This record gives C-alpha cells, structure tokens and sequence, in this order.
C-alpha cells in the first residue's frame, strides 16, 4: 500500500502492476492485514485502456497513418481473493 | 650451499617431530630412507636442474595445510615451467588451470574415518598422519596397500567454497603412491583354490534344498556393481558375477561387511576375481536367496596359476567427460556439451566434492530418455540405484566462485526426489520453476537460503509451498 496516493499495488525486484482486489461474491476488501503478505493468483484479468487522440477527416482515410497523434495505455490487474491463496513473509 | 643443509635438517626434525610413531621407539634410520626415497624420486625423471636434492620442495603437515591454505592448489614432484605447461593445455586453454605448488606430504592410507574408528564405517578413503585425518580418492587400490606409509608425488588440495559447508576439505591423487619404506609383503595362498564357476552357482541356486549353511568358493567375471546404498546404520552394495561372452547368466553377491566396505573403490568391471567363504543369506519380500560375505571371507583374483574347477528408455552404457555445470545443486550436468546428466535419483552425496568440469566419467547401466518435454530438448542420461558411476580421471580447473553465492540448495531437491518420489520431467520442470521464482523474489525479498531452506516441521519451504498446488 502506497504511503505516497493511497493505491494498492503488486511489487517484485522487477517492477509494479497497479491491481483491484476484491473480496467474495460482492464484498469489498477491508481486513488491512494482508499489507506485506505474499498474493499468488490463478485466475485474474489483465485489463488495458487505450486513448487516442485522432484528427481522422471522414470515413475514406481510416487506414492512413498519419492521423494518430497522441497514444497512451493503463494496464492493472483485477481478481477475486478467494481464487487466490495468500501466504506470510517469515521475516527473520 | 648451507641452504640444502638447513633444509635437509628441517626435514628431519619435521620426520622427528610429526612423522615418528609415538607407539615403538623412534628407529633412527627412518631419515635416511626417507630422503633417499625423496632423492631416488626426484631423479627417476631425469629432469633435475643440477641438484640432487628438490631444494624448492619444502615438508607441510596436513594440519598446516589445513590451517594456512585458504585456496585450491595442485604440488606435484619434478613438475618444471615445460611440465607445468603441457598439463596446463591438456587441461584445456579456455580454462584455467590450478596454482603450481612445491610441498612434500607423508602419511598413511586407512579406511577408518577418525578416533571414532567403527563409528563412521562409510568406506570412504582417508589419509592419516599425527596431525590429524583428511580425505582422499584413488582412481585404482589394492587391498595390501592401507596401514602403510607412502609417499604423496602428486596431489591436489581443494578447500570448501561457501562459509555455510561444514566440510573441511578433500584430496585429489593422480599417479600411483610410491611407498616410502619396503612393506612388508605376505605371500598368498600357496595350495590351489578350486572354485565354482557362474554356471554351477547358478545350478546350486536352482537346488533350494541343497543350501542350508555350506560355506563355498564362487568366482567369475564382474558384470554388474551397484550403488552404495546408504542407510540410518547399514552400507550395503551388490556385485554380480557372470560369466562373459555370452553375459546372460550371472549370480548375485551382496556385501555386508563394515570393513570389506572399501571394495567399492576396488572392484571393476570385466575382470573376473575368486571370493572365498561365502555362505547362503535369505532377503525378507524375496524368493530367491543371494550368497552372503562371511566376516573372515577374503576378495582374490582369477589367478590360473592355482584356481582349478507413454514410453520407454533404453539402457546402455555410456563413456565421456563433464564439460558444463547447469544445476550443481540438483546434479544436472552437461555431458560433452550435446548431452545432460541427471545424478538425482542416486545417492551424491561424495560425488559433488570431487566431480567437475574437466572429469571423465565411465557410467554402467544407464537409461537413455527423449523427448521428456516441458521446456527441455536435449537427452538426459539417468542412472538408476542398479548401476553405478565411476570415476576415470580428476579435473584440473578452478572451480566456480559464484557457487558460493547462488548455489547451495540440496535439501529440498533431494527431498523432493525421495520424499514426495516425483518423475524426472516433473523435477526438471520443478528446477525449472524454482530458479525463476528465485530470480524474481531473492534477494531484497528472501535471502537465497531462506528460499530454498529445507522443509524441517515447523518451518517449511516457501518454494515447495508456491509449488505444491502445481505438484498436488
């Protein structure tokens, strides 16, 4: 749990994944013991957003590529946590 | 030059000091023939620089050893730049071979562990002096040989790698031991031995009544040796006697004794030798009854002179070198860079100490597997507790230093192997697994040896944890 905006992440040595966790059947996640736990998940979604911000004059040039100015992309990971299996760090 | 002199006389006061026995009185001509055994070496070369005496050899005891050497180091006699650099290259240029050092060592090759003699009866081969005991390995032995001093031409020393290995260090030996003094040789049995040749053993076998407590001669070729199998109190290994050409029938022998152990080294394959006094042993779950060692049974050779009358793998034997190290751990090695060895399902735990990159290893009764799959292409030779592996030549590169960092994690392989008894794709996969989850947990998350700790009650492994949904 980030001490900087408040958002939950999934961290390793490689990098970070922003992730919505969510309890069973419709239920938020509230127990605040699990900062620090180690989350292994077998069936999650990938989710990716795309915006564009194009310039296109009609329908004739769709496929020409000179009309995409700006792109950009936002990946997080979303799965149920009773799917999943949490296991604790033993710090020495 | 008084530099000779003052060598030769602390040469003698070390003899005096740490080579004298401390049980007869010390036989003053001990020095001399040691120094004419030193001098008669050092000239059967031919390739001494003007001196009759090695004046850059100087004596070390094997505590000494122990205490001032920190790294691996190679001291052989008469060994000048142009020897020292043909062994280099038949070492191989890419590699690089061990430092060259000028020390003299003497001390006696016993098969007993330590003053604790019968308390670790594990047949391993050990040289013994007054400072203290260290290990060491022999390509070939003969039985008249321990209990006796020799003299060490050619030997190297390699000292543990990582600080968390309890093991002090091993020997290596290349050329024969030369002995120091004339032992004293008894002659062998003068009447003529008869013995009984594979077929009519196998004929007495086929009678099952007619073996109730008899004790027998059997002779014949070595077909087949197993592994030393290692249990909580009892080393027992098996030798099959057939005869050869055509090797179809053989009988079974199993090894028992605690001292006899040290046949293990001796025996090889092909040659037919005699056992003595063998009598009938009776094995729990098994029909059939394999001949037994008796404790005053002596090992002989077949000596003429007075012996008178889903898929499936496809065993061979194989020939050939270690060139790369994969999983030192997990006993995946390299073989001849086109082939993988797999010593999981044996038991090395000996073999790690002295085998390496640059050894030439003769296996027997191997398994040959293809297409195991599951991120894996290349054949994979793995021998099984029937065969045994055996060692031809040492190796003469450095061992590896990032070993010591990245290496250690046996337990849980050989747990794996022999507790939750996986198959060979599924440990290669499970190996497989292991080194990706350390790459990308270890080691601001875990340290390596946390990772990878043995699975103790109490404390389990997260590594066999995260795996166990996969396995199960």
């Amino acid at each position: 749990a980030s001490s900087h905006k408040g958002c939950l992440q999934l961290r390793d040595q490689s990098g970070s994944l922003p992730c919505l966790l969510l309890a069973k059947h419709s239920q938020p996640l509230s127990d605040p013991r699990l900062i620090g736990c180690l989350v292994r998940a077998e069936r999650f979604q990938l989710i990716v957003e795309r915006d564009v911000r194009s310039s296109f004059p009609s329908w004739k040039e769709l496929s020409m590529p000179g009309f995409i100015q700006k792109q950009q992309a936002r990946v997080y990971v979303q799965f149920f946590l009773a799917d999943a299996l949490i296991l604790p760090v033993p710090r020495p | 030059p008084s530099s000779e002199q003052a060598w030769l006389e602390d040469a003698q006061v070390f003899i005096q000091k740490t080579l004298c026995p401390a049980v007869k009185e010390p036989n003053v001509q001990l020095t001399p023939l040691v120094i004419d055994c030193v001098k008669t070496v050092w000239l059967s070369q031919g390739r001494n620089q003007g001196s009759t005496l090695p004046l850059s050899y100087s004596f070390v005891s094997v505590q000494d050893l122990k205490t001032h050497q920190r790294l691996p180091c190679c001291s052989h006699l008469s060994w000048s730049s142009s020897a020292y650099q043909a062994w280099a290259q038949e070492a191989g240029p890419n590699g690089n071979p061990l430092p060259r050092e000028q020390l003299l060592l003497l001390g006696t090759l016993t098969d007993l562990s330590a003053d604790l003699e019968q308390e670790c009866r594990n047949g391993s081969l050990y040289v013994r002096d007054n400072t203290g005991v260290l290990s060491c390995e022999l390509i070939d032995l003969d039985l008249s040989w321990l209990g006796h001093l020799f003299l060490f031409p050619r030997w190297s020393y390699l000292p543990p790698a990582r600080w968390n290995s309890s093991g002090e260090g091993h020997l290596e030996l290349w050329d024969a031991p030369v002995p120091v003094f004339p032992l004293t040789i008894s002659p062998g049995p003068v009447t003529p031995i008869p013995v009984l040749y594979p077929e009519s053993a196998s004929c007495l076998l086929r009678l099952r009544n007619k073996l109730r407590g008899v004790q027998r001669n059997l002779a014949g070729s070595l077909v087949r040796l197993s592994a030393l199998v290692k249990s909580k109190q009892k080393a027992y290994f098996i030798l099959s006697l057939g005869r050869s050409h055509p090797a179809v029938t053989h009988v079974s022998i199993i090894v028992q004794v605690p001292a006899q152990l040290v046949w293990h080294r001796a025996l090889r394959p092909g040659t037919a030798y005699v056992l003595t006094e063998l009598r009938v042993s009776k094995i729990r779950g098994q029909r059939q009854h394999v001949w037994m060692t008796s404790q005053s049974s002596r090992l002989l050779l077949l000596k003429p002179e007075c012996v008178q009358e889903v898929r499936y793998s496809r065993l061979l034997s194989y020939s050939g070198a270690v060139t790369g190290v994969l999983n030192e751990p997990a006993g995946l090695y390299e073989l001849d860079g086109q082939l993988g060895l797999c010593l999981a399902y044996q038991q090395f735990r000996g073999l790690r100490r002295v085998m390496r990159p640059g050894v030439c290893l003769q296996l027997q009764d191997v398994h040959l597997l293809q297409s195991v799959g599951g991120g894996t292409r290349r054949p994979v030779l793995a021998p099984c507790l029937r065969g045994a592996v055996l060692l031809q030549s040492f190796s003469r590169q450095k061992p590896g230093a990032h070993s010591s960092r990245q290496a250690y994690g046996a337990s849980l392989y050989e747990q794996l192997v022999w507790e939750r008894q996986l198959g060979l794709p599924l440990y290669l996969w499970a190996t497989k697994a292991l080194e990706e989850l350390a790459c990308k947990l270890c080691p601001h998350v875990l340290r390596h040896h946390q990772f990878l700790q043995h699975s103790s009650p109490g404390s389990p492994s997260l590594g066999l944890q995260l795996l166990a949904p996969t396995l199960d």
